[PDB]
């Protein structure tokens, strides 16, 4: 029924593209519509009462739905302003079953918050990643009620899986011609009219999928599972719609997720983002309701354990730890738990150091399937130890069906064991079903055609046995168990497709690196200023504010600059806010630590300099713009001195006119017309840069990548090099302390460049670099500008900086895994060092780096146009430095990066003599190993005074120290502290202690393995419930005993248990082949045999009623063998 | 065997934090070929099952 | 004279042309054109293909 | 999975067969035990009742 | 040379030929074994493996 | 423990003197059989002897 009479709608557009509450929704002025409107342009929303009165024949028709079928997104909500299902305008969710209460002609009222945007935000149709048309409308189809026979849904769902059986077994095996045989018996048992013969072919087609597949009791037939499926709704936070759009997909999904779980006992569903669950607890406090309850409930299983699903390359190391830090926080104070599973499904790449970070924050299992889309070589392990750089594992799985988004087909099923490439060590795989980017959960067809796979395999064994019930902790538990045994991956997981993704948006890029640095800076300052001051209080409102935009901003979409437009405006804007609580922070902090104003008419001596840096830094300032001063310390202040003699950095024309010759007391630059020509190191009499070679060349190269615009750079793309010879020298600034060329090349008509090459004067003892700074005014299409350094030094291996340490990469093509990185994602300096000299390139906002064979290149500009059609049009600021270090790669270069990246800020003072002489706070001991960077230093967590009372809180103040080693040797170091110390403990990224570290004068001693990221702690001065059961956890057993598992459960509720009430292994490792009044207790048995071979085994169990819910609390079987 | 209030699951696995020692995946077609050698008649007739296979003659 | 082989066990159900009106089959073991029956190795052979698809149901 | 189980068996068989020792035998027995069944080497593996798609007949 | 099996490309590198001298080197510090008679050579994450005599027949 | 003797077998597919297969390092077994004493205790150089069985012969 769809007319006026029954099905009566109004309407309400939104004014402009706001997206008002359910609130101030409701009270406007709806105008009534028809089926057959087109309704709003792109991203705008519209409200629909509508009025449903089931007439008199459909009140008892055993199923009543309301399809609803505007071709775009909608959210359900009830009078009362619940929300309740998600609807999807392709015909994948556009029912919603009517509650049971509508059974009678009464007129109930529903709302309908339709998005005018598709799954997939609005590109015109066909590509979905073109950027986004703004006069999109869409069609409101059909907006009736229908009763549906579900016996005729069951035999679709049946008669589905029998074709695709019939397909999809080998042709040589008996399995596919009996499906097809069923197939054919039941086509000529259904007669069109007739609706007895819709029973008559299911149960034709049980013969095949078993007596009682439309029941969940199908998975308690306690047979071997090999396959555990899981639900999984991957919301992408900002990949084609703005950041609110994102807001509302995330309910209009776990709304979804939440009703199927109620209609299907045995679905159990994993989402990611803790910052999702935050938008959805502050914007629809109902719908976290009952996402909590469902969490408590046992399913709805919240993993990952970070802020965002975050990308794992650019961002620094702090980023990746505050990411950890804030998802678990977050998980531990809302829920009860905290995830031990790393979920990182659509990650491009993973750092090196990665399983070091998740062992370090209690996950010590890890999940991903990017890798599968691997275009040159296919990845060889399903199941693996990914091993970090300093030797700590985890466990990773990719699920051979090489999605997320699995469509639960049954040849997804077929391909979970087909394309296992780990199958000498485990058999099992996980099947993560649903539909991800963006979109919604999983949908009832998937649910049904599980159970009929899991039928298949029950009746006629050919298909792997597929599980529900179970979890991803389950599964990695039994995967933990035989790990000794599992391949082991060393290093980096590469990803061999989105290399651009290292270029794209580079706004975004440097605005990450500057809010990493100065939340870095602003950290350290304030906890300074807290300690020394008890007066005033700590930000932690504001840095929480800060730290959880800049890790939205990190998100595996926005950060690697494959969005559309307005999600970058999105995140301008979250930047700026940013930046403007920094500014905010640090006139706090300044105005209590000592005083530092402003800048005025200097004076070298009521000035000092902000260091920020933790070991002694001697560099060039530049106050009294003519002149220029040392500033020199070690503290987080530095004393200037003021230096004046013979001049150092001269600079010579050439009777060339155009050359020019900047001579350093270590560097002698010849640059030529906007290329450095020669480059001689004077303190190793060497030349730099090879004979008849140019260096710091612009090159540009046709990008024009296959399919994905933004993301993907493509080998091919190495071949249209082409440099830009259009410089033409002179003369930019001539001070006795520092000497800078300017060159203008144009890259093209409305596309140029401005590029400045500077030296400064030398100081003792501290290698001196060549900076470069380009002004490119870039309007180019599909180009990618790029900047070429040929160095002389001859190396097989180069080395590049990553999230906390180095890794090492090859420069030679010699095989595919070697052509497959001829791009890669280098944080602040990549090194090309032979056995006693390096030349080091280093940089303060690009990521992407490539050397092969004596020839770095920097990716500076990309112009891609599918998501965004003005990506990086614009002026841009680009600095890079040549850095050429005797000795092979040492910490000269990680403090120089560090240093490149953290230019000093001068600040006045009242009394700038004390401040400078009064010794640092924390430091390094100079005799300590100089590998050691003390990264770091952070008030922690939770100190009475800090806490805002998310989790409880520890009495006193304290100090959280994280220190690396970076260059990957043994480090022995001691750290000295003014602090009066009450004691001091090694804790993990969470801030939990692991052991006391003796201390002496606050001069406690550090050791570091190679690569490790040690963290310091200074404090300063119907239900059931178990009972008991015969054998206890952690008993011994022969290798092929037979025994069996006795629980005892009392009801401590107040419904009674159903007649059945069984144990029915939702659990791990199989171990199979052999009512009650709210008072008593009933024992529950099990048959078992121990494994064949010496282990320890846990099988999980759970009681469940005799229709497929399960209840009470959750039961495991613990034993030994011994062998 | 159960949640008890107490307890929030079984005691902990023994996961090693660093990795041991690197093990490689085993070529498969190598693996295949060894076989046959257990018991073939070739040049290992005196160190296979076929040297086990008569007590006494 | 099938060798009682595991290829034979297997190609007697890939090599069936008749498994849409059923699947059983007959394997006639043994060493014929003039040969002797079946040998222990044969009986030994089918008893662990039979194992095999006792525990492993392939 | 049934053929990396088998591949996987057959090198525990191998590791575990030294040429002096008679008792290895026996282990490397019960090792392939878990690939073809608790007692192949009797006809009684032919009574577990399961349903028989190939008669092999001498 | 690679000392940890993570591709085939390096799975084939189980056993290499030194000279003189096997390093194992972190960034400050390094372990050398130096022979005098020997070439095979194995590092494998660790566990660096010096190859004294083989017995072969053939 | 560094220095260790350890024993595997090699067992090659066809090439016996040539060949030494990737599966050989499944069959690792240390030689345990040492015992410990003093062979030069000169006040430049000292220097312990150990034998070890690796089997009968
Ligand atoms: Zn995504």
């Amino acid at each position: 029924v769809s007319g006026e009479p029954h099905v009566q709608l109004w309407v309400w557009h939104a004014p402009g593209q706001t997206r008002p509450s359910f609130e101030e929704a409701v009270s406007n002025q709806f105008v009534k519509t028809n089926v057959g409107e087109w309704f709003g342009p792109s991203w705008t929303t519209h409200w629909f009462r509508v009025v449903l009165t089931v007439p008199e024949h459909l009140q008892n028709k055993r199923l009543l739905e309301f399809h609803w079928d505007s071709n775009s997104e909608g959210l359900v909500w009830s009078e009362d302003g619940k929300p309740l299902q998600g609807l999807t305008g392709g015909g994948e969710r556009v029912e919603w079953i009517l509650p049971d209460s509508f059974r009678d002609g009464k007129e109930h009222t529903i709302y309908i918050e339709m998005a005018c945007n598709r799954m997939f935000g609005n590109a015109p149709g066909g590509d979905s990643i073109q950027p986004p048309d703004p006069n999109k409308y869409f069609r409101l189809d059909k907006a009736e009620i229908v009763a549906i026979d579900p016996d005729a849904r069951q035999l679709w769902i049946d008669i589905w899986i029998l074709q695709d059986a019939a397909r999809e077994f080998p042709g040589d095996s008996w399995e596919s011609h009996k499906a097809l045989q069923v197939c054919n018996e039941i086509i000529e048992a259904f007669e069109l009219g007739n609706r007895e013969s819709l029973k008559k072919c299911r149960k034709i087609a049980e013969q095949y999928l078993g007596p009682n597949v439309d029941s969940p009791n199908v998975y308690n037939s306690g047979k071997e599972p090999l396959v555990y499926a899981i639900g999984h709704c991957h919301i992408d936070s900002c990949w084609l719609w703005p950041f609110a759009e994102t807001k509302r997909k995330v309910v209009r999904s776990w709304s979804s997720q939440c009703d199927l779980m109620d209609r299907y006992p045995e679905l159990n569903f994993v989402c990611s983002q803790a910052q999702q669950y935050k938008w959805l607890k502050q914007l629809y406090p109902y719908a976290f309701e009952r996402v909590k309850k469902k969490v408590a409930e046992g399913r709805f299983h919240p993993i990952g354990g970070s802020w965002v699903e975050h990308d794992t390359n650019m961002p620094s190391g702090e980023s990746l730890v505050r990411q950890f830090l804030y998802g678990q926080r977050f998980y531990e104070s809302n829920f009860g738990k905290r995830c031990k599973t790393f979920w990182l499904p659509d990650t491009f790449g993973y750092s090196a150091q990665l399983p070091q970070l998740c062992r370090l924050a209690g996950m010590t299992r890890f999940l991903t399937q990017k890798l599968s889309w691997n275009n040159i070589n296919r990845f060889p392990h399903t199941t693996f130890n990914w091993v970090a750089l300093d030797g700590s594992q985890v466990i990773c799985h990719m699920p051979p069906s090489e999605t997320y988004t699995a469509e639960a087909h049954f040849g997804d099923v077929k391909r979970s064991m087909s394309q296992h490439k780990s199958l000498d060590q485990d058999n099992t795989s996980l099947l993560v079903f649903g539909k991800g980017d963006g979109g919604g959960g999983p949908t009832w067809v998937q649910i049904e055609k599980l159970r009929r796979c899991r039928g298949i395999s029950d009746t006629v064994g050919l298909l792997p046995r597929v599980h529900m019930g179970s979890s991803v902790d389950d599964f990695f538990d039994r995967l933990e168990r035989k790990a000794d045994t599992f391949v082991t991956w060393y290093g980096e997981l590469y990803f061999e497709l989105h290399r651009g993704t290292y270029t794209t948006q580079a706004k975004n890029k440097k605005n990450n690196r500057r809010a990493e640095a100065k939340l870095r800076d602003l950290e350290l300052l304030a906890t300074i200023a807290s300690v020394q001051d008890k007066s005033y209080k700590y930000p932690k409102e504001e840095f929480d504010a800060m730290w959880e935009n800049v890790l939205l901003c990190q998100f595996h979409d926005c950060l690697p600059g494959s969005s559309i437009e307005m999600a970058y405006r999105e995140s301008d804007q979250m930047y700026a806010d940013v930046f403007s609580t920094a500014e905010k922070i640090m006139k706090g902090v300044s105005q209590v630590l000592g005083l530092e104003p402003a800048l005025n008419h200097m004076s070298t001596t009521n000035t000092v300099a902000l260091n920020t840096l933790p070991w002694p830094r001697r560099e060039l300032v530049k106050i009294s713009e003519k002149e220029a001063a040392v500033a020199h310390g070690t503290g987080p202040f530095l004393k200037l001195q003021k230096l004046e003699t013979t001049k150092p950095l001269v600079t010579l024309r050439q009777v060339t006119k155009g050359a020019f010759v900047l001579e350093n007391s270590q560097l002698r630059v010849h640059v030529e017309k906007g290329v450095i020509t020669s480059l001689y190191d004077k303190q190793a009499n060497r030349e730099v840069i090879p004979k008849g070679q140019k260096a710091n060349q612009y090159v540009i190269f046709d990008d024009k990548p296959l399919y994905w615009q933004a993301w993907d750079v493509e080998v091919y793309h190495l071949d249209t090099r082409k440099e830009l010879p259009s410089g033409e020298t002179e003369v930019h600034e001539n001070t006795p302390h520092r000497v800078s060329v300017v060159t203008r090349t144009k890259v093209s008509d409305k596309s140029h460049i401005q590029t400045i090459i500077a030296l400064n004067g030398a100081v003792e003892g501290e290698q001196s670099w060549v900076e470069v700074q380009s002004k490119v005014d870039w309007h180019e299409t599909m180009k990618f500008l790029k900047v070429e350094f040929p160095v002389d030094v001859r190396n097989t291996e180069a080395s590049y900086e990553t999230a906390f340490g180095i890794v090492r990469r090859p420069t030679h093509y010699n095989t595919s895994w070697d052509m497959a990185k001829f791009e890669v994602c280098a944080h602040r300096w990549a090194d090309l060092s032979e056995y006693g000299y390096g030349v080091s390139i280093l940089n303060d906002s690009k990521y992407g780096f490539a050397t092969a064979g004596q020839t770095m290149r920097l990716s500076l500009l990309r112009s891609p146009k599918a998501p965004d059609a003005h990506a990086d049009m614009g002026t841009h600021h680009i600095r890079w430095a040549i850095l050429p270090h005797q000795g092979s790669l040492s910490h000269v270069t990680i403090r120089k990066a560090f240093e490149f990246n953290n230019p000093t800020k001068l600040y006045s003072s009242p009394d700038a003599a004390a401040l400078v002489a009064a010794p640092p706070p924390v430091w390094l001991t100079p005799d300590s190993s100089p590998a050691i960077v003390l990264d770091t230093v952070k008030r922690g967590e939770d100190d009475e005074d800090v806490s805002r009372g998310e989790l409880p809180a520890r009495k006193g103040q304290s100090v959280i120290l994280r220190m690396y080693d970076s260059l990957g040797g043994l480090a022995r170091g001691t750290v000295v502290t003014t602090w009066p110390l009450k004691k001091v403990c090694k804790v993990n990224l969470l801030e939990d202690d692991l052991e006391v570290v003796p201390w002496e004068n606050g001069r406690f001693t550090v050791e570091l393995r190679p690569f490790e990221v040690a963290s310091y702690r200074l404090v300063l001065a119907l239900e059931a419930t178990f009972v008991r059961d015969t054998v206890q956890d952690g008993t011994v057993l022969a290798p092929n005993h037979l025994f069996e598992q006795t629980w005892v459960l009392r009801n401590t509720g107040k419904v009674a248990w159903p007649a059945g009430c069984s144990v029915k292994f939702v659990g791990g490792d199989y171990m199979g082949r052999v009512a009650v009044q709210p008072g008593e207790e009933a024992p529950f048995t099990v048959l078992l045999r121990t494994p064949y071979r010496a282990c320890r085994v846990i099988s999980h169990w759970r009681l469940t009623t005799p229709k497929g819910t399960k209840f009470g609390h959750r039961l495991w079987c613990d034993v030994v063998v011994e062998k | 065997g159960g949640e008890t209030f107490d307890v929030k699951g079984p005691r902990p696995n023994d996961y090693p934090l660093r990795a041991p020692k690197p093990v490689g995946q085993l070529i498969s077609h190598i693996y295949k070929d060894r076989i046959a050698q257990f018991y073939n008649g070739g040049q290992y007739e005196h160190q296979n099952l076929r040297a086990m296979m008569k007590e006494d003659s």
